[PDB]
């Protein structure tokens, strides 16, 4: 037998719709007439050992398996291998995620969730930069509905970067698929010094404010992130170095609204490096003003004390808030949050302050907020200017 | 149809149970026992059904309309079939997914869950109906 | 001084959007010129001892006070005593009812609320037969905000019926009233011979049963209430003699649906009795097919047994229903209810049938409800067929 | 104005809560307490509120004129007094239609209460609105 032909299409066997693509088809040296057939279409598609097949636009109907064979002045050749030309330009795009997280331990494992608001589709998962099959659900089918697929990604190997796009198909037509999902980073992280993630702008923040991330390491990092912990995306700012070895990195996100309070860390990488550190500290952003519900702080024994007596502020409220928060103006560290407790019809949390010095003087402020989301909270209680005496 | 019917209520009315999502719900669809007895409901009414088809069968008194008519049951069978296997792999799927978020359940999850669920209930509803068509026809 | 007028409205000082008009005033028998004058309005309304006023139509601009004064040939007299005219066709009606039955115990006492769905109106209670002052809430007047007004009705004695129908008006024209709302007869129920209510048609109604209450007496009562706890109005049918002495009335209650649902108590009273009879045994009504939820019959140890056995009849459920029932085909007394015990997996209740007998032979069928409302049940289990053997 | 303003935001909020009418509520509203803490709460707010008049007529600076304009003040403070006194005395209603009912309250009762409270709140508002213009006219 003669040297069965080979087949293969450029740009890809993957072609958008209205794409232009050819295909080509090998034989041997002394061939005589190339035929290029379609598994359902008899009609050869387009027309000495190179031949090609050119398709002036990608159309529902070029989307097939194809095979090619050569005529010799022996006889006929065997068919060649099949080539699934696909048209992936058609459905609405699907919704690619990341379960946990984004962010992966390295060499960890995870699941990439792919899915669709209609149902009657079968998913592919398509990891951008390697050239494999496409990844199938019916490889893992399951009688589901096709409204999403969960495609467990893994080993995370850091020795590249891992980004995902996802199509799904209808089952009558295997190779037309959908409009290519918004890609998935994910990111390896490891062992490495973690960096400091320092906010700029107080402990809880009013909407308006322009809060300003700034990320921090001294092992010398080119690259940071900043997730805020359940975000599909993260964001991606360069490390300057103000200092040798300092490197920092702003992450300004701007206006703030329900959105920007949450648990934010930041990881550090190299140009070259595509792991990335430990995570840092967790950064809590508190919110203010997202709660009509209302607290009071009130001191007892007195908004007016001389130093060595036992004051303890009383944030109370008749909602059931679930945590109550107190602020120092001026003070930079976190609020102070303790769990509520119903005493006489308003749930109260006491902030003991015994014995009282000099510098447990300034205006305080409580807050409020629910277990559902402990970032955001309250309006802030009417000032309270605790006066001690020597 | 009675027999084949009536259990097909008794898969309906665990799938509503289901549909509420409770916090008993939550707790055992993390343990799949509320799949196994939607396994078992599903296993019954398919039996059921072919029993009845077989009964029926012995009743009827041309040929290729015949023929025709028996292809069309047997489609519409296996459509009830898929349907409530696919219930059944969207709750296994859930399963995954809270485990795959290391045990935690967000309310967009279950939100989801529940439209997916209605969704797949309208199918069989429609199926169900043209099925018991097929049925009186024969 | 000459004898002071004095003022009347025939038919009466109520009068309808409308209806006719005439008032008269009655002066000394020498008397000249007799002048209606009204508050507000100078000019007296339209023109020996009696002079009359008519008013073609009542209308919104004659609705006020009135007072008249006769001229003599010695000089004027008093001004009368004032009579408001009022116009109570006007305002859309409002909604009066019972707290807490229209029922109430013979000297007891009660209270009437009296509501409208808008606000800024003063309500009176006027009661059928009763020749009073209208009874306004301002005597009792409180910052409510003009949507309801609680009249405390009381004692209650059974010389005569208690009838009320409800007005109301706005401040600012006072003597311009709504329509009259829809009357309310309180029944003063006593120490009597209770009378005896027997169902019909079975302990579980199916939708579309045409249910017939038959309420009957020994003592020979002449008439019969019967009152579902809940409603704000009875039925009332007259009670014939099929036999001396004793009487019976047949409440058809028609079809049945949802309001069919709940507990009926009966009482007899005479033409000329006022008061009625202490109430009869309540007959709760069951409906059956209200709730979709189903419900599940099991024998345990089987539908097969021997007399001498212990079988425990399952009524389980995976809903969380509060109670469940049990009726056998053919039995009239009330079906066997108890309450939810969670299980495995499913909520059930235990039938004990222990030792069985030659009599606990027969069909059976459990149901199924909630407290929300005890009386709508759901639809029928498969019905369980116990066979026992001697 | 920002006292009498802060006292009017307390009585706002308190009034959402029973707005609520959760079981809390519903056992505090048989028992006076929600309708002594609503009567301290609005004698606050008036008492701020005629302090804060009596402090910008001294900054005051024709004869009718200015008659005209204490006069509107003075109603509008009387319309929200009328506002909150009304809420309080449903609240009262409220208590004793659930004793006329012998200490029974049933979810209709309940609706009801909740649309009027929302009715009486809508006013409140409104006369607050007008009340802070006049203020600033004045």
């Amino acid at each position: 037998p003669f040297p069965k032909p080979t087949l293969w299409a450029e740009p890809g066997s993957v072609i958008s719709w209205g794409s232009p693509v050819t295909i080509w088809c090998q034989g041997s040296l002394e061939a005589q007439e190339y035929r290029l057939d379609k598994e359902g279409s008899p009609e050869p598609l387009d027309r000495k050992n190179k031949a090609r097949f050119s398709i002036p636009s990608m159309t529902e109907h070029h989307a097939g398996r194809y095979r090619c064979h050569y005529y010799s002045s022996a006889g006929w050749s065997e068919p060649s291998d099949p080539l699934e030309l696909v048209m992936t330009g058609f459905y609405n795009k699907p919704t690619l995620s990341a379960l946990p997280s984004p962010v992966v331990a390295s060499g960890g494992n995870m699941t990439l969730r792919c899915g669709s608001q209609k149902g009657y589709h079968h998913f592919v998962l398509m990891k951008e930069g390697e050239h494999q099959l496409p990844r199938t659900l019916d490889s893992q089918q399951l009688h589901s509905g096709g409204f999403q697929a969960l495609f467990p990604v893994g080993p995370v190997n850091p020795s590249h970067r891992w980004r995902f796009t996802c199509y799904y198909y209808y089952m009558n037509t295997p190779q037309v698929w959908s409009h290519p999902s918004d890609p998935l980073e994910i990111l390896p992280s490891g062992v490495s010094r973690k960096p400091s993630l320092l906010t700029l702008q107080g402990p809880v923040l009013a909407p308006g404010q322009s809060l300003t991330l700034q990320c921090g390491s001294d092992v010398g990092y080119d690259r940071f992130v900043l997730y805020k912990e359940g975000e599909r995306d993260f964001l991606q700012r360069p490390g300057q170095q103000p200092q040798a070895g300092l490197s920092q990195a702003n992450f300004t996100l701007g206006p703030v609204s329900r959105s920007h309070g949450g648990q934010y860390r930041c990881y550090g990488a190299h140009n070259l490096s595509s792991e990335w550190s430990a995570p840092s500290d967790p950064l809590n952003i508190l919110m203010a003003g997202q709660i009509y519900d209302t607290v009071s702080l009130s001191a007892q024994p007195g908004p007016t004390v001389a130093s060595g007596e036992n004051v303890t502020l009383l944030c109370q409220s008749w909602w059931q808030f679930d945590t109550f928060l107190l602020t120092k103006e001026g003070a930079a560290h976190p609020p102070l949050r303790l769990r509520s407790m119903y005493g006489a019809h308003k749930y109260q949390a006491e902030f003991p302050m015994s014995p009282v010095t000099s510098a447990h003087a300034g205006t305080y402020r409580c807050y409020g907020s629910y277990s559902s989301n402990p970032h955001l909270l309250s309006f802030p209680s009417e000032p309270l200017e605790l006066m001690v005496s020597g | 149809g009675q027999r084949w019917e009536l259990a097909l209520g008794r898969f309906w009315d665990y799938l509503r149970w289901v549909q509420t999502l409770s916090e008993q719900v939550q707790e055992e669809l993390l343990s799949s026992q509320v799949t196994q007895e939607l396994r078992a409901l599903m296993d019954e009414t398919m039996k059921e059904l072919k029993a009845y088809k077989s009964e029926l069968e012995e009743q009827l008194t041309a040929e290729e309309t015949r023929a025709r008519l028996s292809k069309e049951l047997q489609a519409a069978q296996a459509r009830l079939g898929a349907d409530m296997e696919d219930v059944r792999g969207r709750l296994v799927q859930y399963r995954g997914e809270v485990q795959a978020m290391l045990g935690q359940s967000t309310e967009e999850l279950r939100v989801r869950l529940a439209s997916h669920l209605r969704k797949l209930r309208k199918r069989l509803l429609r199926d169900a109906d043209d099925l018991q068509k097929r049925l009186a026809v024969y």
